[PDB]
């Protein structure tokens, strides 16, 4: 039945034509699921922090009899919590301490240890801990490190079709990229020449790398080429014949198979003769002599008597050699096949181009080629070649490369070494040659099986390993020099490089960026994005075009909808709602198991490759009562191409209809009724939904809005939900029941709300409570509602009554007409808490003290300041006024009489300081919420900090008091329960506890003992609380750690408030965007017989050109919901009976097909029905799935239910003339979302400001006063007009010329309106820059 | 790079700025700069008035 | 590069300088001590390399910085490339009088006006207001005028209105391919923070009213104002400089209004009667006649220019409708009556304005254009066109056509499995069959979305043109086309998205019903390809324009 | 610093009409070279033209 009593207030009418089997996951366990293994203690050193130590920590000195052993590590407790780290401005990290061991061995004795120093733990830097949901705290901010998509390490075979020489050929190449080390490639030439290009170097020669591995010429010839048979005795030339290999088009002559000739000379080839020759036993048959000239020798042969160098390897045989190989005695000279069809001579064709033939002369050529400046000395030629990609310390693949290597070569074993071997390259080249010949298929680049996502879990590990391998060198160099000496373990292990690397990775990187706090959806979308940019993958952003495209394997692993429309389109992707990371790093997707025609409730997570082997059905297929199919031929996918199959060949089936949809694109109603472009742009604009004052519920509904809101990590939940006792605007206490609590605790939980706290985009983060007083709350229920939330669900915008009609050309193309009743009703009003801050910057001449009595300033302007010089919180600071007075101590002079006289005249002003306070930026206004102040510990100041100090302390004082308060009662209660029938009265003990009157003859036995026992406990508690808060005080007044010069800062938080205006840009979920055009009064708006004028007017010209029937359906559903809500409101206002209301609600809920059941009067106690009806009296919310929403018939039925025209259109009147429109116009309440780009945040103009020192040009960006670049596209427009004079006045006079702009200003102020060209400064700068070289240039006459 | 060293005013250029706007003749403008350039930034002028007459060269 | 104060962090331009300086100093100091030949040779080689890298660090230099591996800025890279001195000395420098405000719409303006916010003013025409206050005596000095402007009193707004009375201004948009991207306008003060814009000139700037940032430049000198008034003024360039055709032609809303106000019916309210001609407007605001009343006789005065361009009047009592009769008053005298007695689509008013500019002149053409825009906005507001779920209807024979097509595909695949048809032949035959089915569905859609509105009469059936909003906004030419409407009722088609490969089974759904997940997923590839192509073609077009302009 | 980059005695002075020395710090002396430090007191604008 129904549950979640908190959600049971406003029940959403979901349709759900398809049932649900798999519950929606946490939807935000990717960053935290991968970062957890980085700190969790693993039983074996496989992954995480153990894999960073067990890998390269046990380093050994250079024969110094020293060893470094690792026992275990531990992470200390953080100094501050998540709250204080963002307030103060310090990072949130935990200290790392590890116990090491220094094993020293005595010389001249094997395995002889004298002592060990494994009794001290060393601290190696602080690792940045992770917050409750995926986020991190760095320098008071909140950053996110997006996971990066990388091709899995392994062997890849590219094609490069029609891009070699424009001749129509292809060069099948091969590449092998490891996880850490150097690369290796095998390129192919149109002239059948192989390359050994390494690390994108020059084109290397033929396969000499195999010759450098002790493999001689004959070994490679026997390996890559096979010798079938050869025999010659007394000029017989008899050889065995194989039908599969020795074939071709025709035969020259002399073809007899044991007597009777099967294939005559000069006859066509027949398969029947080949079959008859293969069936019958055929021995070695005679062959002509002309075939000897064509075939090439395989191995090296020499004469028996003479041992000269005749008959070398890789040399075609000739007739002149025949005699000289006939008398030598070589009867068996093995040869090659040399078949252009299958077994090509490509290997032999490249061996003849090798400059060297011996391994020694071969291994020295690659050394001078990889390194430009290096002489062959027989010293590094072997070591560098062995340490390049054959050493463990310089080459590794983390077993992922090994798995992909074993999988691409049809190997069964999955375990191997990180380094490469000879047989590995042998098999790689063999498969490459086979693919070139036509054995095998070309691998796919953009296939997801080859791609994998890397989160912080396997990136912070790499960063820590890189930071530790640097200190490893210092440890090695220190253990060698001065080893025989007793020292501390922390002798040379300084965690400077490790800390620097961790800081460079987390703080400022290419993947670590500020999160989008515009809305709860923005952050949950940004945490689930996937990018291909960063330190790896492709080369740059201008990489290719076929990579940034959708693939058939992108069905249920990424989102093809959510993607930007900028220069990085396609590269950015979004994870699906059911996507999940694999153990190796791949992407998996769930599917139900379908056996013997029935569907089993069990699910399996298939990967990208495994999905290609089975047959996967669709979620939109009908299902019988017994799990059977209605239609025999169901649409299913087999190998990418979907088609109809029988009910017996189906293997798997999808889970839901939103499996191909992400977390943000699933919040679009009627997605299938929208174009792929409009839905895309609507989901993109949905990320930037700016919140408002009161979030309005999405009456239309799209699905798991409650789930998205509760998983976005923006609201507060109630863990161990019991009973609520005290509610407040910033504090909520909850008394947990006896069942859901453990002993040793008071049994209360406290939640401190977050009220008006800044975000990464100056968006206020406010929270609101939900329970009033003494309401039972279950576990996991939402207690507090944050920004853009309403009763636990997500609400990005507001419901608004729209009407698609032209209105005096104000909605001409895409402008949205807005009534005046929308500004009056405080709708779409946003708060903006921007906050600047003035430093101290203590000099060396004096300490500029922030005072409250500066010079050159009236008393009226200093009437807003404090006694210590700091703007009172609550003041309505506007324009440009003093915010934080601060005078810099200027170096005072000496005697100079005038000063002496002047000084006496006034005092403490003349020759004292140089006024320079904060001053609110020219263009900022609004009340100042609160001011924070950080001071360097040890400085005798704390003027206004004391006030703040008390406040903070006070809050904590009561915070831990309540818990203790309750404890006290129990103690007395126990004493009062122990004093029962012990000669004690009621009022006597009530008047004053006093430890039960010091056990005044309660029982004269255990009574006193109990009392004593209780006394101790009571006293213990007192001391406990004392020290409990004792530490708290210390931390609060522990001081702040700033920089060097800075003395004491004081950040002030301003707080504006904007209503809407004709320059604001709003949009919807469907993609229909636009700016306002006019704010017309209420009366001008259209209306009808009843009234209620529309608030928003839209343009219907977009619907035909842009397929957005989804918004029409949304409008109709909103109209029906509002009609039902108005009927309910009327029934509540007429004070009707509860039975009629309950019947009406049940009838409005139970309408539709057998898709969902919901009935009242079975769980509600006649009191929750009125509560439910009060929450939706302004309209009840609906819910329609992504690809399983309501149908037109159901919408028309819901419209007819609400006592209104079934069509949806209605005859509207005119609010200006007063007549009626002949054509009916569609009305309803749709959902609108406010955007971030406004007009009061970008509009700026100027005429004269400050210009740069270079070429004397103004600024371009939004500085105090900046201009706009006048590009070439603008002057090209002017040259075709005749604006030569305008161009002349815009190029020099008002841009570059220094005296020119001043003279122009003078002439305009005087009223002359003339121009003097002169000469710009940019040309002079150019001449000065050209004269800096050996080039002469000067102006002549 | 960063050769955008924004410039400023402060009673030397600002003082000179006003000079142009007002109607001062060639002989007067010339003289104006002499006295507007002897104005110490701290507060008042440096040299005496008679100095200024001698540094006109008349 | 003045930093916080701790380290200056110079612009890495004097670093090469100090390197060369100290290298030459140590070389000259070593030369005086008679060093060995090898040492002095290596030192002079290092000096040569340092001097060669100082001029340019892009030839065997590979210079790095102290912070990261960034190339050191030489004296040759700051004079070339995209960012450099030759792109800061040419038209690449920022200019004052910026603008930068969101563009909105305005139906009360004319062809040579623009809504300028009062807040954007008082900062642009600042030296002008200063001079005005100085001449009016209300400003004794310059500091006084500056103080009065800073306080923003009542008098400075009147002074600004007086100054900006007849001072031309010019507008510019960031993407400006053709010369029409920069025009001039007469600024008009409007309360607000957004810049209004004429609906007809919008097509000139190629905007869609999703307002981006704009630019507003102010001519200071007299000759610049003269050039902006005589050459850059919008009332001077009406035709396109590429083909000599008018571009100020009305847009969707005006087209829709003019098409709705010009439409004949069968049995209207009070048809048949004879009208004077200027009386049709009276019965429009009352109930004695409909705008769509056909078979109505009303005389009109047609002026011709036969005798040496002299206006000769002629009356013939032509039969027309109430709407066309009312529109005729807007039509000037120098035009015949056979230009408005029609359907009046998009091309109709275009060629009407073309003929008007050809015959009657520029000023009367501009007058006719603004009046046409006014009356089109008015009739489009009075009409009340809306799009609903009932405004589109799926053909009833569509399911039968789909069943026949799938039966034909089944027969084709059966013949293929029998061994008579190969793979490629069967594939092409299935493609052709699906194309024929799509064509037949598209043809049957027009049977219901066109001339399918029967009205009761003496014959009970007349089969006049339909009055569906989807069809009236399409056929007129306002917005959309028949191919886009086809996807609304019929089938989308084959949609060969992946690498152009056609799929055997095409999408048989429409944007009104509920599409399948797989069909939407397949269709998504085409949009991803299209968006990428549109994002990529812009750079190529810009490079082509740059090269062509630089060459010619 | 003396005889270096941005130094005195070349590239114009660091101020309007005064050398780094500290004499002739006014318009009274315009085209004379100070004996203490040989820095011209011509103008500050001349620094970008030397």
């Amino acid at each position: 039945m129904v549950y979640s009593y908190t959600e049971k207030k406003r029940i959403r009418k979901d349709f759900g034509k398809r049932p649900q089997v798999l519950d929606v996951p946490y939807l935000l366990s990717i960053q935290l699921d991968s970062f957890q293994k980085f700190i969790e203690q693993d039983p074996e050193g496989q992954y995480g922090l153990e894999a960073a130590f067990r890998s390269v920590f046990p380093i050994q000195s250079y024969s110094g009899n020293s060893e470094l052993q690792y026992v275990s590590y531990r992470l200390g407790e953080p100094v501050f919590d998540v709250q204080e780290c963002q307030i103060r401005g310090v990072t949130y990290s935990a200290p790392l301490r590890v116990k090491l061991r220094l094993v020293i061995y005595e010389r001249e004795a094997p395995e002889g240890t004298v002592k060990d120093i494994k009794e001290q733990e060393v601290y190696m830097g602080e690792i940045p801990l992770m917050t409750d949901n995926g986020t991190f705290v760095i320098n008071g901010t909140e950053r996110v490190i997006v996971s990066q998509l990388h091709r899995s390490p392994g062997v890849f075979f590219d094609s490069d079709k029609g891009k070699t020489h424009s001749s129509g050929k292809v060069l099948y190449n091969a590449r092998i990229i490891p996880y850490r080390g150097s690369w290796l490639d095998f390129e192919f030439d149109p002239k059948d020449n192989l390359f050994v290009r390494i690390d994108r170097r020059r084109k290397l020669p033929a396969t000499i790398i195999l010759r450098a591995l002790n493999y001689t010429t004959e070994q490679i010839l026997d390996l890559f080429f096979e010798k079938v048979i050869f025999e010659i005795r007394d000029n017989k030339l008899q050889m065995e014949l194989v039908p599969e290999r020795l074939r071709g088009e025709t035969a020259s002559f002399d073809i007899e198979a044991n007597g009777k000739v099967y294939v005559e000379k000069g006859r066509r080839i027949t398969a029947r003769h080949i079959r008859q020759l293969e069936k019958d036993d055929v021995k070695l048959i005679e062959v002509p002599v002309e075939y000897i000239a064509g075939k090439v020798v395989a191995k090296d042969y020499i004469d028996e008597s003479t041992g000269e160098l005749i008959c070398a390897a890789n040399m075609e045989l000739s007739l002149d050699l025949l005699a000289k190989l006939s008398q030598s005695g070589h009867k068996r000279i093995e040869t090659l096949f040399t078949n252009d069809l299958d077994h090509g001579p490509y290997i032999s064709e490249t061996l003849r181009v090798d400059p060297t033939n011996d391994r020694l002369s071969a291994l020295v050529e690659i050394y001078r080629m990889m390194r430009p400046g290096e002489p062959p000395t027989r010293e590094a030629a072997e070591s560098l070649f062995e340490n390049l990609f054959f050493s463990e310390d310089r080459y590794d693949l983390s077993a992922v490369g090994r798995m992909k290597f074993n999988r691409s070569l049809l190997r069964e074993e999955i375990e191997g070494s990180g380094i490469l071997s000879k047989d590995d390259i042998i098999d790689v080249m063999k498969k490459l040659i086979d693919i070139r010949n036509g054995k095998g298929e070309v691998d796919d680049i953009d296939h997801l099986g080859n791609r994998r996502i890397r989160s912080v879990g396997e990136m912070a590990e790499n960063q820590f390993r890189v930071g530790l391998v640097r200190v490893e060198r210092a440890v090695k160099e220190r253990l060698s020099l001065g080893d025989l000496d007793t020292l501390m373990p922390q002798d040379m292990i300084n965690a400077k490089p490790i800390s620097a690397a961790v800081k460079e990775f987390f703080g400022s990187s290419q993947l670590s960026q500020f999160m989008d706090q515009n809305n709860p959806l923005s952050e949950i979308t940004h945490k689930r994005r996937i990018s291909a940019l960063g330190p790896g993958g492709l080369t740059r952003e201008r990489a290719g075009f076929e990579v940034r495209d959708v693939h058939p394997t992108h069905y249920g692993r990424v989102c093809p909808i959510e993607t930007p429309e900028g220069p990085n389109i396609g590269l950015i992707n979004s994870l699906s709602v059911y996507a999940q990371t694999n153990e190796y790093g791949f992407l998996e997707t769930p599917y139900r198991k379908v056996t013997d025609g029935v569907v089993t409730d069990e699910i399996h997570y298939l990967s990208a490759i495994e999905e290609g082997n089975y047959v996967i059905a669709q979620a939109n297929s009908n299902l019988d009562e017994e799990g059977h199919f209605v239609e025999d031929l169901v649409t299913c996918r087999s190998k990418g191409e979907s088609s109809l199959f029988s009910r017996d060949q189906v293997d798997y089936m999808d889970v839901s209809t939103q499996q191909v949809v992400s977390v943000g694109a699933s919040l679009i109603p009627f997605l299938e009724h929208d174009d792929a472009n409009r839905a895309l742009m609507g989901a993109n604009m949905q990320r930037q939904a700016v919140p408002t004052l009161r979030a309005d519920k999405p009456l239309v509904g799209t699905g798991m809005e409650r789930a998205v809101a509760v998983d976005s990590g923006v609201t507060a939940v109630a863990k161990r939900g019991g009973v609520v006792q005290y509610v407040d605007a910033s504090r909520i206490v909850i008394k947990v029941n006896e069942d859901e609590m453990y002993p040793g605790e008071a049994g209360i939980d406290i939640y401190n709300l977050t009220k008006y706290t800044r975000s990464n985009q100056n968006t206020c983060i406010n929270q609101m409570p939900c329970v009033s007083l003494g309401e039972p709350v279950e576990r996991g229920d939402v207690l507090a509602d944050g920004p853009s939330t309403d009763l636990g669900e997500l609400a990005l915008g507001q419901n608004m009554r729209v009407a698609f009609m032209p209105w005096n050309g104000y909605n001409f193309e895409d402008s949205i007409l807005v009534s005046e009743r929308v500004v009056q009703e405080d709708r779409f009003t946003t708060i903006h808490i921007q906050e600047l801050a003035c430093v101290s910057r203590d000099t060396k001449l004096g300490p500029e003290e922030i005072t409250a009595d500066i010079p050159n300033v009236g008393e009226a302007a200093l009437s807003k300041l404090d006694e210590s010089g700091i703007v009172y919180i609550g003041a309505e600071v506007t324009g440009g006024d003093i915010l934080v007075g601060k005078v810099t101590p200027k170096g005072e002079t000496q005697l100079t009489p005038e000063e002496k006289l002047l000084r006496a005249i006034f005092g403490e002003k003349a020759s004292d300081v140089k006024d320079s306070s904060l001053r609110v930026p020219n263009g900022v206004s609004g009340t100042v919420i609160d001011v924070q102040v950080f001071t360097r510990d040890g400085v005798e100041k704390d003027k206004r900090a004391l006030e703040i100090e008390e406040m903070q302390l006070k809050q904590a004082k009561k915070d831990l008091s309540e818990e203790l308060q309750i404890l006290e009662a129990g103690l007395f209660s126990r004493i009062r329960a122990v004093l029962v029938a012990g000669g004690v009265e009621a009022e006597k003990l009530d008047k004053l506890p006093r430890d039960r009157w010091l056990e005044l003859g309660l029982t004269d036995e255990e009574k006193q003992n109990q009392l004593e026992q209780l006394a101790e406990q009571y006293d213990e508690l007192k001391h406990e609380f004392e020290k409990k808060l004792e530490a708290k005080r210390r931390k609060i007044t522990q001081g702040d750690d700033l920089a060097p010069g800075v003395l004491k800062i004081v950040k002030v938080y301003l707080a504006v408030k904007r209503r809407i205006q004709p320059g604001d840009k709003m949009a919807g979920r469907h993609g229909n965007k636009g700016v306002i055009s006019k704010i017309n009064p209420i009366e001008d708006m259209p209306y009808d017989e009843n009234g209620t004028p529309v608030d928003i007017v839209l343009n219907p010209l977009g619907v035909p050109s842009r397929m957005n029937i989804g918004q029409i359906l949304e409008t109709h559903l909103g109209m029906a919901a509002k009609g039902i809500g108005d009927k309910i409101n009327a029934m509540l206002k007429q004070q009707q009976e509860v039975a009629k209301l309950r019947e009406f609600i049940q009838r409005a809920y139970d309408l539709g097909a057998d898709v969902r059941q919901k009935v009242d009067l079975s769980t509600f106690s006649d009191e929750e029905v009125m509560r439910l009806a009060e929450n939706l009296r302004k309209g009840m919310p609906i819910a329609t799935p992504v690809f399983d929403g309501a149908k037109e018939a159901e919408i028309k039925e819901l419209l007819k239910l609400g006592d209104l025209p079934t069509s949806g259109q209605i005859r509207l009147y005119d609010g200006r003339t007063g007549e009626q429109f002949e054509r009916p116009v569609t009305v309803g309440y749709m959902y609108m979302l406010k955007l971030n780009h406004l007009v009061d945040d970008k509009m700026h103009a100027r005429s004269t400001g400050s210009y740069s020192l270079v070429t004397q040009q103004p600024l371009g960006g939004k500085a105090q006063f900046g201009g706009q670049r006048f590009g070439e596209m603008e002057v090209w427009a002017l040259e075709a007009y005749g604006a030569a004079y305008t161009l002349q006045e815009m190029l020099t006079v008002k841009s570059d010329d220094v005296n020119g702009r001043t003279k122009m200003y003078k002439n305009i102020v005087d009223g002359n309106h003339q121009m003097e060209p002169g000469m710009p400064e940019s040309f002079n700068v150019l001449l000065k820059e050209i004269r800096s070289l050996g080039i002469n240039i000067e102006l002549e006459d | 790079p960063v050769y955008q060293g924004e410039t400023t005013q402060t009673l030397q250029d600002y003082l000179m700025w006003q000079v142009e706007l007002t109607p001062f003749t060639d002989t007067d403008r010339a003289i104006a700069t002499s006295i507007v350039d002897a104005v110490d930034d701290t507060g008042y002028l440096t040299i005496q008035i008679e100095d200024i007459v001698d540094s006109i060269g008349d | 590069v003045p930093l916080d104060g701790g380290r200056f962090a110079t612009s890495d331009l004097n670093d090469l300088y100090r390197r060369v300086i100290n290298r030459n100093n140590r070389l000259k100091r070593l030369l005086d001590l008679a060093a060995p030949d090898i040492i002095v040779r290596n030192e002079k080689r290092m000096l040569q390399e340092a001097v060669d890298a100082l001029l340019d660090n892009g030839r065997r230099g590979r210079a790095i910085t102290g912070s990261n591996k960034r190339p050191l800025k030489s004296l040759a890279d700051m004079i070339k490339g995209k960012q450099g001195r030759f792109r800061q000395n040419l038209l690449g420098k920022r200019v004052d009088y910026s603008g930068r405000s969101v563009i909105t719409v305005g139906p009360y303006l004319r062809l040579h006006q623009c809504g300028l916010p009062k807040k954007m003013a008082l900062e642009l025409f600042k030296p002008f207001i200063y001079g005005k206050l100085e001449l009016r005596g209300l400003a004794t000095t310059i500091k006084a005028a500056k103080k009065m402007v800073e306080r923003e009193e009542a008098v400075v707004w009147d002074i600004l209105d007086e100054v900006i009375r007849e001072h031309p201004v010019l507008l510019n948009r960031a993407p400006t391919l053709h010369r029409l991207g920069i025009q001039a306008f007469e600024p008009v003060l409007i309360e607000g923070k957004a810049i209004q814009l004429h609906p007809l000139v919008c097509a000139a700037y190629n905007a869609d009213f999703d307002g981006d940032q704009m630019a507003v430049h102010v001519p200071l000198t007299l000759e610049a104002q003269l050039e902006a008034r005589a050459l850059m003024m919008s009332t001077n360039n009406i035709l396109s400089p590429a083909n000599g055709e008018p571009i100020i032609v009305p847009s969707q809303d005006v087209v829709l209004g003019l098409y709705y106000m010009t439409r004949d019916c069968v049995n209207a309210k009070g048809e048949g009667m004879v009208l004077t001609g200027p009386k049709e407007a009276e019965r429009l605001y009352r109930s004695g006649l409909a705008s769509l009343h056909a078979r109505v006789k009303v005389r009109i005065t047609e002026y011709e220019k036969d005798a040496n361009g002299e206006l000769v009047a002629k009356t013939s009592l032509k039969d027309t409708t109430v709407g066309r009769a009312i529109l005729w008053m807007i039509v000037p005298k120098g035009l015949p009556y056979s230009i408005v007695n029609q359907a009046l689509g998009k091309k109709a008013i275009s060629k009407m304005l073309n003929t008007c500019y050809r015959i009657l002149g520029l000023k009367p053409t501009v007058i006719f254009a603004d009046q046409i825009m006014y009356t089109g906005f008015a009739y489009a507001a009075r009409s009340g066109a809306s799009v609903g779920i009932d405004d589109m209807v799926i053909p009833e024979k569509k399911h039968e056509i789909i069943s026949e097509a799938e039966a034909e595909v089944a027969e084709i695949q059966e013949q293929f499995q029998s061994g008579l048809v190969t793979a490629g032949e069967r594939y092409n035959k299935v493609i052709d069959i699906w194309a024929a089915a799509n064509d037949r569905v598209s043809k049957a859609m027009m049977d219901n979305l066109q001339t399918e509105t029967v009205i009761n009469r003496d014959g009970q059936e007349e089969k006049q043109v339909s009055f569906n909003s989807i069809y009236m906004m399409a056929d007129s030419g306002a917005r959309g086309s028949a191919a886009q409407i086809r996807q609304l009722a019929g089938m989308r088609g084959l949609m060969a998205k992946p690498d152009g490969s056609i799929i055997e089974t095409p999408i048989t759904a429409n944007f009104r019903e509920g599409l399948n997940v797989l069909q939407y997923f397949i269709s998504t590839h085409g949009a991803r390809k299209g968006l990428a192509d549109t994002a990529l073609k812009t750079a190529n077009s810009g490079y082509l324009t740059r090269r062509l302009v630089d060459v010619a | 610093e003396r005889d270096g980059l941005f130094c005195a005695r070349i590239f114009g002075p660091v101020k309007d009409y005064e050398c780094l020395c500290g004499k002739y710090k006014r318009l009274k002396h315009r085209g004379v070279i100070c004996e203490k430090c040989g820095v011209e007191v011509t103008q500050t604008k001349v620094r970008r033209e030397r």
